[PDB]
Parts: structure tokens; C-alpha cells; sequence
């Protein structure tokens, strides 16, 4: 089998830095009519380029490095852009839930360090979030459903400067 | 219980797709029903009655020949079985020109805006205040548990200033009995936060139940005014002309260099064309 | 009443009765019904006269709006005039067949090189883009633009880029092409509509607040379409002068 | 009478479950027209697009495009708006731009259209005609043939309504005559029973008293 | 299981303003005319009932020709049984009762129904 690459995201392997993260590799079991039981893995790759856009790619095929490589590409075509503040923390607190599972991410301060669970640690090294306090509750036992959830969570907040130009407000002193 | 009854419908209609807001009105649903048209988290409202089971006759509510603005309870309990109508704000934007029954007098912003598709921006509002369980929030803690829940302006309750925000609750530097907190666009809380400094620089020193309340002063009419003075000082600029000419002066010396960068290629293409003529013409 | 006088003087030398003869625009339908117009400050558009006649007296019959249809097809001709002199690249597409001849009739009619047609059904996929077929059936075939070949073989085009993708698709039929627009979605593309009331249209991007159901507003909203496509505003400029 | 039919719709527009303001002009260009208040069962005029073997293409105005067959299309129901069937050298030449006289039988089909046939269904012709002779009964004879005798009259075939006449509006000779066409006329039905009553129209209509 | 939302400009905007790249080409129009997605539910089903019915109800019951007349569906001058029940309404907003309306109107709109069953004995002896 053959994987996809377009034209014009060969600006951006040229471009951006990029960097890039398994997140778990899982075998599912099918018994199958006629000869047996077909088994796929299925890989879930993420990749940013540490200035916030972020990206996600689900895959599956019949061997890990095929399926690795499959979601590796499929998160390279996929790519969402998250605004930060400054590149280290995000606008609001943020609230999510997909599956049934209750993340709760706040901000803290730059040079806070990530207080941040396994998987997050190199998912927030990877999109850019160097300051963030997180807790994941509910049932944590997938690794697919945080990703997701966090790629959603991001996408939730909202911006300060779509404002200035049509508010007539000007958006300023930001000392505590 | 009509607090929490208000942010609760809100809540409602917000999870659940509906635009509209219909409530059993009291004093505190009309005043804060003008307090959040006023910040401009919804559009409008109006009183409205369920009209199928009015009687033969009785009073009718008509909006063009009353004034446009109820401000008590009497006046809207005079009626049978009203209900306030919000007419919720769906996008980033209030639609002056659609002035969505009620609103901001004068359909003009200055330039247009963005049109956004987005749903209903007053976002999973909480009641944190509750009817079992008041909380009064020291204006320094209400600052902590700010950061704790997501963007947006809490609706506070003060003695000496009527129904505030946390802002002016800040400024003031009172205690206030916050009642819930809206979900909202960080750029709108810090719209409300920043002209409620500019209120406390003119009622400064005033004594504090003479503070013009937040019922009585309609924000979104104000800041078009502000937008609608600014657009006309800046059109009837003078130093606006000077700053136009000298950026088609940078404009006209980028053309003009790319127009002989232009002149130069082809001249070099002519040339080298003749060169490959008269080569062919040499050898021959 | 200085404005509703000069509304009239405005509105005394056209031919309103054709106008509210497409526009009046009776029901869309009436079976299970969508999550449909909603009362709202936004085009509400929803008066349900039942007007049956005893089966329950209220089984078939939906909404009208004259207004909001005027005005959303005079903004809808307005978008597909700045799309186009943009240099994009607009598809027509309607896959329901009865109203097919007259797309044929607007196919061989039409003269700017940029409006495409559509007439067949709608392929699985077509706006997928996935294995490259630069660009699917609706885009740049003769089938597409079946005036292109006939213009060229007279070889003369009203005459004083490249990779065909679409830019704005406009549908006419969202019963038979409600793949179309969320196809359209999935490929950001931005869409034109008209609301049957059956299909879920919350991919719509541009909605126009008809149903389907008239040859009279085809030929009203495609007149007006082949007028302002057909013809470039300077000629007009020297035509009515 | 335009001021007062605006007023008697704004009027009956109060009193309903909403404020329902900006909907009043809907209801306007509503009462000018744009659907008749009664529809299942009312004749329209409608425009032929084309015309096939079998299926003819006939605009509705109201889901789009209707289809009748063609068997049934007759010259008769081309409405003309000047009083006269057409001039036309056959029966069924249906030129595409003439004003045709059809029944919407349904709005709404499963299946994406309405019915809409004037099924020149000559039963319901006639079912229409006596019914409104009937009502024409206040405000020339229908012809029937005569099959067979019981108790209290003869059994009249009348246009493809069976029926029976009394024997205090008969005539003698129809006796003697059985078998033959003649012309009667009608006196009532009753539609919640199916019984038909008629009588020969050389019997003279004395005062039956609308029992009701 | 995911929930349907906002549609198309939220979801490009965030992308947008970065820099991703350059927008579907039809940006303009997507800013400077404005929509509205279908934010789908329901504040109340409009059923806003006609006033007309009682006295087409009446009208067809007491002469069902009147469901007999061809009519131009698609072009907006109203039939016979409207210009009887409009005349009826006309005269009870004048200030008379119902039946007495019906009667004015038996006798100032009958011309066009003895015309019609002229035109309908004429269909008749067509079709026979």
C-alpha cells in the first residue's frame, strides 16, 4: 500500500520545525468468516511544530510500522493551528469532555514547568505549551480519547485580538 | 431563585439550540434583563404574553405605542401571564441594522464586522451562587476564583450600587454577592472591564449609591458613539492626507523599481536573443 | 411619508406581479419535518398554514416568506457576482431530473467561462479529491460547460489559469443533493441552497429560503443568474447609454 | 375593501401563541393569493411543459412538475380562457403552452411529487354534475337504462350509477318498456347509505318536502 | 459521540489567522455578506392558523362547485370562493353579523356562479 503527500505541504517539511509522537499502538482481534482471526493495529500519531499548530493522525493497517507510518502521514496532512499566549500558556481556563472524560486545564504563569500527566508532557512539548497545570478524570484508560479531547480543547478557548479593531476598546496592561 | 432561575433558562436554551430566552419576570429578571442587554451579552428583550388565552379584552401589550422600555414590576404584572423574551445574541456582533426587537437606538456602526457562524456565545453559565448556599467573594478571592473558571464577567449584587459586575466590584473595592458567571469572548470581558474604569474616572468620588447603576446606562450605545465620533474625526482628518500621499509614495517607489527591474530582464532577454542570432549568423 | 412615497415611485416601474409570481412561493412540503427555520431575528420565514382538507386537517402544508426569499436571492445573484469577478470558479449543481432540460437550457445559454453545470446524480465522493481525478465529473468536462466546446467551435467567444478545483458550489436541489453540500463542507468549500425541509441544511453556508418546487422560481433566479453572468457592467453602461 | 381585508388579517393576527411580529406582510401577499384555502380535491389551471407517449410534463406551481398519462388527457380539459374547446384538426394534440383544466387529487405523494389527475374519471364527472344538480335543483334530463323490476319501482343504470326509482314518481310505461334506453331526471342521493333516487322526466317534480 | 456546533468560518478562522495557509478563495464573500447557519431547533411550532376556513367551509358546503373552478395557482389573483369569503369578512368588519354578510354576498357575487354552471353544463355535455 502506498501513503499521500501533497504538493503544497512541501513548503511547510521545508518550513516550520516539526516534531513528532506515537501515542499508543493497540491490537484489535476480529474473527472472521473463511479462515480465521484478522488482527489490525491501529496507531494514533501526533506532530505540531512548537509555535501552535497542532495536528492528529489515526491509523490502521495490518503491520506497526505500516500503521505508524500511515498515522505519521495522516497527522502531517491533518494540521489545526491553536492560538497560546506568547507560546507558553493558553488564554483561558479550559474544560472538556469527550468520550466521558472530564479534563480540567487551567494557565499558570511562564516558568511554572509543566505539572502535567505522561502522555501530555510530550504532547504539550509538541504543539507548545511550556506552562500549563492539567488533571484528567474520568476513565483514563485510552490514550486515543485524551488526544483527541486535548485537540478539541485547545480548538475551544477564544482570542483577545479580534477585538480592538470593532470594539472600540483598546486591550492593554496585562500586570498583576 | 429568579437569579438562578434566569442563568438557568440561559443554560437551557444555550445546550439546547434555541435562540430565544422567555422567562416569568420579576423585578430582578427585568433589571438584569436590562443589566445584560446593556453589556450587550444578548441582543434585546421584550415582555411578551401568551395572547391565546387573553380574554375578550384584556390589556394587550403594544409595543409600538408604549415606550419602548419597561422598568418595573407593575407596569408587567398589570397583565396576564407574561413571559420576557431575550433575543439571544447568536454571533460576534449584535446586529444593530437587525435590531432584534429591542436594542440600541440607531442602526449605525461604523464599519461592518465579521460574520460569524458561531452558535451562542454566553457559554455554560454557572450559577456559583445558589439558593441554599449564598457566597459573598472578597474581592481579592472573587480575582483567584476568577482565573479558576473560564473567560467571562461575573453578575454581582451590591447594596450601595444595585446589580454590578466584578469589575466595578474590584474598582470599588467593595464586597459584592456574585450570582453567577457567564462564558463569553475574552475580548467583551475586557470591553466591560475597561469602560467600567473609564465610568469609575467620571463618577469619581461620588458618593456611592449615587453611582449611576448598571441598569441605567446602556454600554453597546455609548461605545457607538465613541466608534461613530471616531470614524467621523478620523474621515474629517489635514495630517490623514500627508499620511496617505507619503504611503503612495512608498507604494509608487515599489512599482517604479519593479517596473525597471522589468525593463532590465527584457532588455536582457533581447539581448541575449540578438547575441544567439548573431552567433548563428558568425559561425554559419 | 417621504420613504413609503418614494418606496412606491421606487417600486412603480418594475413588474411586481412576476416577481410575487416566483417569490409568493407556496409550501415546501409536508411529512416528517426538519429542524427547520426557527422564529428567530434572522430570516424567521414560518408561518405553517396547515390548509388541508379533514386528514387530521393539519397533515401536509410549511412555511412561506416573501421578503426573506427576495432578499436572499437578490444576496445570493450579488455573492455569485463577486465570486466570479474574483476569478473563481462556480458549480450549479441540481440532481433532481424533472428540472434537468432547463439546466441543459442555461448550459447552452450561458456565456462566462467560469459558471459550470451539473445535471446528472451525484457521485460518492465527488468532493473528496482523494485519488487524483484532478478535480471530479461536476468540474471542468464538456458535460460541465457544453457551451465551452459549441463557442470554440464556432471559435468565436465574446471576445475583445490553471487546475480546475471549485470555489463556490451553489445547489438547487438539497433532497437529491445533500451530499453535495456536506461534501462542500468537508472540502471548506462555501454553499448556496435551497431549504426543502426534510435534509439537515446546518452545512449550509449561504442558505436561499426556497424549495424545489417551482419552474417559475428556476426561471427567476437562473434569469437573473444568466443576466448578471451573461453580461459584463460596462456594456450595460453603454447599452442603456 | 383592500383596508379592511388588511385590518380583518392583522386583526385575526392577534391572539396567537407568539408576539409573531414582521409576519404580517407574509400574511398580506398571503390573502392577494398564493394558495387557495381548500385544496384536496379543487381544480387548478395549469401549464403543459411537454408531452410524451405516455407521461405528459404539467406544471403545478405548488411541488414543481406533474405527470398524468396520456390516455387520460383529452382536448376537453384544455382550458381555454375564451369560452371554446380548441380548433385543433385531432383530439389529443396537446401543444406544450396551453392552460389545461386538472384535479389535485394530494399535495403529496411518498414518492416527491403530488398526484394532481383529472383522471377524466367519467364516474366522478358524473358524481360532480349530479351532485351539483342536486344543489341545481333550485337554481334538462340524464339518461339512463332500465335492467331489471322489484318491489316499489325498476332498477335504472344511471351513467354508471346504479340506482332505483320509487314507484310514486314512475312512470306507467316504463313497465312495458324494460330494456331500453331513456332519458330521466334526478331527485336527490344519499351519500351516507348510497341510494340514488330519480324519477322520468315526463313525471312531473311535485313537492317532495326536504325531509332533513 | 460529538456534538454538531458553529459551521465553516469559526472552524476556518482559527486556522486562519496563524498563517496555515491561504484561505478557499472565496474569503470575500464568505466576510462581507451575511448568513446564518440553520442553529436548529425549535422556539415554538408556528401553526398560525387561517381565519379563512370557517367561511370556505361554509361556502364549499353550501355550493361545491366552488371546488370546480380551474385556478391559476402561480399567479396571485384569488378565485371566486375568496372574493365570496373576503366580501363576507369586508361586510362583518363593517359592523353587520355573519349570516346576513353570507346573504349580501349570495345575492352580489351569484352572477359568476350561474356563469359557471353554464360553463359546467357545457363541460358536461362535452364529456357525454
Amino acid at each position: 500500500p502506498l501513503p499521500p503527500l501533497p504538493r503544497e505541504l512541501r513548503e511547510a517539511l521545508y518550513g516550520h520545525r516539526w516534531d513528532r509522537v506515537i501515542v499508543d499502538v493497540r491490537r484489535t482481534h476480529t474473527p472472521v468468516r473463511g479462515r480465521g482471526k484478522r488482527e489490525e493495529y491501529t496507531a494514533m500519531v501526533a506532530t505540531g511544530n512548537m509555535r501552535g499548530v497542532f495536528g492528529l493522525g489515526i491509523g490502521v493497517a495490518e503491520s506497526a510500522q505500516l500503521a505508524t507510518a500511515r498515522a505519521h502521514l495522516d497527522s502531517l496532512s491533518r494540521l489545526a493551528a491553536v492560538p497560546l499566549y506568547r507560546g507558553h500558556t493558553l488564554y483561558t481556563h479550559v474544560d472538556h469532555t469527550f468520550h466521558r472524560l472530564s479534563i480540567r486545564m487551567m494557565p499558570r504563569p511562564a516558568g511554572w514547568g509543566l505539572r502535567c500527566p505522561d502522555l501530555l508532557y510530550e504532547l504539550c512539548g509538541l504543539v507548545g505549551l511550556r506552562d500549563v497545570s492539567i488533571r484528567v478524570r474520568g476513565q483514563r484508560g485510552s490514550r486515543f480519547f485524551v488526544a483527541q479531547c486535548f485537540q478539541e480543547a485547545l480548538q475551544k478557548q477564544t482570542t483577545p485580538h479580534d477585538g480592538v479593531e470593532a470594539t472600540g476598546m483598546y486591550i492593554r496592561e496585562v500586570f498583576r | 431563585n429568579n437569579s438562578c432561575t434566569f442563568f438557568g433558562s440561559i443554560k437551557r436554551d444555550v445546550v439546547n439550540g434555541v435562540p430565544f430566552c422567555l422567562l416569568r419576570p420579576s423585578r430582578l429578571a427585568l433589571d438584569m434583563a436590562k443589566v445584560v442587554r446593556n453589556l450587550g451579552i444578548v441582543d434585546g428583550f421584550e415582555v411578551v404574553q401568551r395572547r391565546s388565552r387573553l380574554g375578550a379584552h384584556d390589556f394587550v401589550w403594544l409595543p409600538e405605542q408604549q415606550p419602548q422600555e419597561p422598568e418595573h414590576l407593575y407596569d408587567t404584572s398589570l397583565f396576564r401571564q407574561r413571559l420576557i423574551r431575550l433575543h439571544l445574541r447568536t454571533d460576534l456582533f449584535s446586529r444593530l441594522p437587525g435590531a432584534p426587537g429591542s436594542g440600541a437606538g440607531g442602526p449605525q456602526p461604523a464599519s461592518a464586522q465579521l460574520a460569524p457562524a458561531v452558535g451562542l456565545l454566553p457559554l455554560s453559565v454557572k450559577n456559583i451562587s445558589k439558593a441554599s448556599q449564598p457566597v459573598l467573594m472578597y474581592p481579592r478571592q472573587l480575582e483567584e476564583a476568577a482565573a479558576r473558571l473560564p473567560a467571562g464577567v461575573f453578575m454581582c449584587y451590591h447594596p450601595q450600587l444595585g446589580l454590578i459586575t466584578d469589575a466595578m466590584a474590584q474598582q470599588y473595592d467593595v464586597p459584592a454577592l456574585v450570582a453567577a458567571h457567564v462564558g463569553l469572548p475574552l475580548s467583551q470581558a475586557a470591553a466591560i472591564r475597561g469602560a467600567l474604569r473609564v465610568k469609575a474616572a467620571e463618577e469619581a468620588g461620588k458618593e456611592l449609591r449615587h453611582v449611576t447603576q448598571l441598569k441605567d446606562w446602556n454600554m453597546m450605545e455609548l461605545l457607538r458613539q465613541r466608534m461613530v465620533e471616531r470614524r467621523a474625526a478620523l474621515e474629517a482628518g489635514g495630517e490623514v492626507a500627508a499620511r496617505l500621499q507619503e504611503l503612495r509614495e512608498a507604494g509608487l517607489r515599489l512599482r517604479d523599481e519593479a517596473s525597471d527591474r522589468v525593463t532590465s530582464a527584457l532588455n536582457v532577454a533581447q539581448d541575449l536573443e540578438d547575441g544567439a542570432l548573431a552567433w548563428q549568423l558568425v559561425h554559419s | 411619508n417621504t420613504p413609503a412615497e418614494l418606496e412606491e415611485a421606487e417600486l412603480a416601474g418594475l413588474d411586481m406581479e412576476s416577481l410575487m409570481r416566483a417569490i409568493v412561493h407556496p409550501l415546501p412540503l409536508g411529512r416528517v419535518r426538519n429542524g427547520a427555520l426557527l422564529a428567530q431575528a434572522l430570516g424567521t420565514g414560518a408561518p405553517v398554514v396547515q390548509l388541508e382538507n379533514g386528514p387530521g386537517g393539519r397533515d401536509a402544508a410549511l412555511f412561506f416568506d416573501p421578503a426573506a426569499t427576495l432578499s436572499s436571492t437578490m444576496r445570493a445573484l450579488h455573492v455569485i457576482r463577486q465570486v466570479l469577478e474574483k476569478d473563481g470558479h462556480v458549480v450549479v449543481v441540481n440532481s433532481n431530473p424533472r428540472m434537468r432540460p432547463l439546466l441543459r437550457e442555461a448550459a447552452h445559454l450561458c456565456l462566462n467561462s467560469n459558471v459550470w453545470f451539473w445535471a446528472d446524480d451525484w457521485l460518492p465522493g465527488c468532493l473528496a479529491e482523494t485519488d487524483a481525478r484532478g478535480g471530479h465529473c461536476p468540474l471542468l468536462s464538456d458535460k460541465a460547460q457544453p457551451n465551452r466546446q459549441i463557442m470554440a467551435e464556432k471559435g468565436l467567444v465574446f471576445r475583445n489559469g490553471r487546475f480546475r478545483q471549485p470555489a463556490l458550489v451553489v445547489v438547487l436541489d438539497l433532497s437529491y443533493g445533500g451530499e453535495a453540500v456536506r461534501e462542500a463542507a468537508a472540502r471548506n468549500v462555501p454553499t448556496v441552497a435551497l431549504l426543502n425541509g426534510h435534509s439537515d441544511a446546518s452545512a449550509v453556508t449561504f442558505p436561499v429560503y426556497a424549495s424545489e418546487s417551482h419552474l417559475g422560481y428556476h426561471h427567476f433566479f437562473l434569469e437573473w443568474l444568466l443576466r448578471v453572468v451573461n453580461i459584463d457592467p460596462k456594456v450595460l453602461h453603454t447599452l442603456r447609454n | 375593501s383592500d383596508l379592511d381585508d388588511v385590518l380583518c388579517r392583522h386583526t385575526l393576527r392577534l391572539p396567537k401563541p407568539a408576539s409573531t411580529g414582521q409576519e404580517a406582510a407574509l400574511r398580506l401577499l398571503s390573502r392577494f393569493n398564493g394558495a387557495l384555502p381548500s385544496l384536496r380535491g379543487q381544480t387548478i389551471l395549469a401549464k403543459v411543459l411537454s408531452v410524451d407517449s405516455e407521461r405528459v410534463t404539467v406544471d403545478t406551481g405548488y411541488n414543481g412538475v406533474a405527470e398524468v398519462p396520456r390516455a387520460d388527457v383529452s382536448i376537453a380539459h384544455v382550458h381555454t380562457a375564451d369560452g371554446a374547446a380548441p380548433v385543433r384538426p385531432t383530439t389529443s394534440d396537446v401543444r406544450p403552452g396551453d392552460l389545461l383544466r386538472l384535479r389535485v387529487d394530494a399535495p403529496y405523494t411518498p414518492y416527491g411529487d403530488m398526484q394532481l389527475t383529472a383522471v377524466r374519471e367519467e364516474s366522478e364527472f358524473k358524481r360532480r354534475l349530479a351532485w351539483g344538480e342536486l344543489r341545481r335543483a333550485m337554481e334538462q334530463p340524464v339518461s339512463g337504462r332500465v335492467l331489471n323490476d322489484c318491489v316499489g319501482g325498476f332498477a335504472v343504470g344511471v351513467a354508471g350509477f346504479v340506482a332505483f326509482l320509487p314507484s310514486a314518481m314512475a312512470a306507467r310505461d316504463t313497465t312495458q318498456r324494460v330494456g331500453s334506453l331513456q332519458s330521466f331526471r334526478i331527485v336527490a342521493m344519499d351519500e351516507a347509505r348510497r341510494r340514488i333516487t330519480l324519477r322520468d322526466a315526463g313525471v312531473a317534480a311535485a313537492g317532495f318536502r326536504r325531509v332533513g | 459521540r460529538p456534538t454538531r456546533r458553529a459551521n465553516l468560518v469559526a472552524k476556518l478562522m482559527r486556522d486562519l489567522e496563524s498563517g496555515h495557509f491561504a484561505a478557499p478563495k472565496a474569503l470575500d464573500v464568505l466576510t462581507q455578506y451575511r448568513t446564518e447557519q440553520l442553529s436548529y431547533s425549535l422556539t415554538g411550532i408556528p401553526r398560525v392558523t387561517l381565519p379563512e376556513k370557517p367561511l370556505i367551509r361554509a361556502f364549499l358546503q353550501k355550493y361545491p362547485e366552488a371546488r370546480a373552478e380551474p385556478v391559476a395557482l402561480d399567479s396571485f389573483t384569488p378565485p371566486l370562493a375568496r372574493q365570496f369569503a373576503q366580501r363576507q369578512l369586508q361586510l362583518m368588519q363593517a359592523g353587520a353579523a355573519r349570516e346576513q354578510a353570507f346573504t349580501q354576498a349570495e345575492q352580489e357575487l351569484a352572477g359568476r356562479l350561474q356563469a359557471l354552471r353554464s360553463r359546467l353544463l357545457g363541460s358536461a355535455a362535452t364529456a357525454l
